[PDB]
């Protein structure tokens, strides 16, 4: 259960696909208005490998649908996304998701 | 609601913000009317 | 419960000198149009992103406040319910954003055109992207003072700003009926960009601290015409023949003697001979406005009371200037009128006169559907030059006081 | 309901023709804040 939007074109040929690195320097938001996570604050490319789940599956699916150079906005179900306990300290339980998440190469 | 600073002395109902807002499709055809108003009062003089 | 804190950019709004209302009155036409051009680069420069809208404001914004606001920082136009506004991808009312559809569904980016819309009659604010229209409008204002062209951007912009005939080149056709924008200016200087609500400004001192300052209103901008002794009603054509004398005076200057056909460029004139002599529309033409104005004078407020009588006829002419005659015989000749100083209100009752003059014409060409279109504003609003030649015309008119 | 408050003045501004009649800005700025969540001033 996951809606993605376009905001800006990227190059709409070139996606991510398995055993690929992925670079993510992406903002993170709470769906009431509030942002409790950003990569561009710490100034560091968040990067991560697809297939061996070492991130959220809703975010994994989510960026399997864009292209290189695209920025879009995402919306994660809670019941993709730390269903019931959540994590603790951070988000409350059963919370809907936003992400602003923009791809900068390597597919 | 808490965006609202109308401070004025002659008051009437008559000076409420009030803005409506319509969405409809391509076609033309009407989609949703939302109203938004900064206020939502009804007047006591209006049942006695 | 607790007090979260965060780190939020700065905003400014810019907006024309430009002032356009709908009111009883000249209210111009209730459509407008423009376009603007934009080709910034720079989405995340500096962690937040780069905001940029353009809008519609009325004039009680007071938004800019730089600093602190209500949701996140002093945010820019769109965010109340005093400014109307876009951004390529949602309608901002009150804070709150809806997303909007259109073919390229992306926000402002570099080498794009927007267009907006105004028709105060539905009052309606409709959005146009480059080519295509934007599916959605806004209704039931509430419209009340006046309107502003706003803009919105955080920095490293350099927008240009399209306005119409004075430079702007407009790349599209505006819809059927919209004037270009370029017309609406007060009539008493030049158009220049300023921002609104500023309180400090640069200087060669340095910082200058500036107050509140001043604007119209829908009132303002609505002109209004204002609402028997025998020698009342005796000298009529004497002040009018006084008055008659200066028909010819410039118009000898002029060289238009008696011209039988009415040669509106080639120098003529076909009312320049005594009033039986005259046309049937020439006798009222010089006594109905004046015998009226004379009528309304005493609703002017003024102490006058004809109790001359110095000999009746020593108000003398001054003629002979060469042969300054003409097939009729007028010979123009103003009459002793000259040596009448005023008094310190009539310095002010001649133009409290002229502001009704110019008041009443406006009434009348308001009439016929605002002079049927194809350029006359309300009095001590109007431009410079109006103002000179109707104090003159009047003077003479006014000069008898003392006479008769 | 009072028409008065006591606002700071921040120690630097936004510092700022031609064909078009183009804006002119270069550097940015930036400030710290707090959202008092009860009403939501900022």
């Amino acid at each position: 259960g996951v809606e993605i939007e376009t905001i800006s074109p990227g190059d709409g040929r070139t996606f991510p696909k398995k055993g690929q690195t992925c670079v993510v320097h992406y903002t993170g938001m709470l769906q009431n208005g509030k942002k409790f996570d950003s990569s561009r604050d710490r100034n560091k490319p968040f990067k991560f490998r697809i297939g061996k789940q070492e991130v959220i599956k809703g975010f994994e699916e989510g960026a399997a649908q864009m292209s290189l150079g695209q920025r879009a906005k995402l919306t994660c179900t809670p019941d993709v996304a730390y269903g019931a306990t959540g994590h603790p300290g951070v988000i409350p339980p059963n919370a809907t998701l936003i992400f602003d998440v923009e791809l900068l190469n390597l597919e | 609601t808490p965006d609202y600073h109308q401070h004025d002395m002659n008051f009437d109902l008559s000076k409420v913000r009030a803005v409506t807002v319509t969405m409809g499709d391509e076609q033309g055809n009407v989609h949703s009317s939302l109203k938004c108003s900064n206020c939502y009062m009804v007047w006591g003089g209006d049942f006695v | 419960l607790l007090l979260q804190t965060n780190l939020i950019n700065y905003v400014t709004s810019i907006r024309p000198n430009i002032f356009v209302g709908r009111a009883e009155g000249s209210t111009q036409y209730g459509k407008w149009y423009f376009e603007v051009m934009v080709d910034e680069v720079v989405p995340f420069l500096t962690a937040q992103a780069t905001h940029l809208r353009v809008g519609w404001a009325l004039t009680e914004g007071y938004s800019p406040y730089p600093g602190g606001g209500e949701g996140w920082g002093g945010n820019g136009v769109g965010d109340d319910l005093y400014s109307y506004g876009f951004d390529g991808l949602h309608l901002w009312t009150g804070h709150v954003a809806r997303p909007v559809t259109s073919p390229g569904q992306h926000l402002l980016a570099p080498e794009d055109v927007v267009s907006c819309c105004l028709d105060l009659s539905v009052p309606s604010i409709s959005f146009r992207i480059n080519g295509c229209p934007v599916q959605g409008v806004f209704e039931a204002f509430n419209l009340d003072g006046l309107f502003f062209p706003v803009v919105s951007f955080s920095a490293g912009v350099k927008v240009r700003f399209l306005l119409g005939g004075r430079h702007g080149e407009f790349k599209f056709l505006p819809p059927p009926g919209y004037a270009p924008c370029h017309e609406a200016v007060l009539p008493r200087e030049r158009l220049r960009l300023e921002p609104i609500k500023e309180y400090r400004r640069e200087g060669p001192r340095g910082p200058h601290l500036v107050g509140p300052s001043r604007c119209l209103s829908h009132t303002d901008f609505v002109p209004c015409p204002v609402d028997l002794p025998p020698h009342l009603e005796r000298i009529r054509e004497k002040l009018a023949e006084n008055i008659h004398e200066l028909w010819a005076l410039t118009r000898i200057e002029q060289g238009w003697t008696y011209g039988p056909v009415r040669d509106d460029n080639k120098r003529l004139h076909p009312c320049l001979v005594n009033f039986h002599s005259l046309p049937e529309p020439e006798r009222n033409y010089n006594l109905q406005m004046s015998g009226e104005t004379l009528k309304t004078l005493l609703a002017l407020g003024c102490h006058v009371g004809m109790a001359d009588e110095k000999a009746e006829d020593n108000l003398k002419k001054t003629k002979l200037p060469k042969t300054y005659m003409m097939s009729n015989g007028y010979k123009p000749a103003p009459l002793d009128l000259s040596h009448v100083r005023l008094t310190p209100a009539q310095t002010t009752l001649v133009d409290r006169l002229a502001e009704n003059g110019h008041n009443v014409w406006a009434r009348d060409r308001v009439a016929q559907g605002w002079s049927y279109s194809a350029r006359l504003v309300p009095y001590r609003l109007l431009d410079e030059a109006t103002k000179r030649s109707n104090r003159d015309s009047l003077c003479q008119a006014v000069r008898t006081l003392l006479g008769y | 309901l009072m028409p008065v408050s006591w606002s700071r003045m921040p120690n630097h501004f936004l510092q700022v023709e031609r064909l078009g009649w183009a804006v002119q800005c270069q550097d940015p700025l930036t400030m710290m804040a707090l959202h008092i969540p009860e009403e939501n001033r900022c």
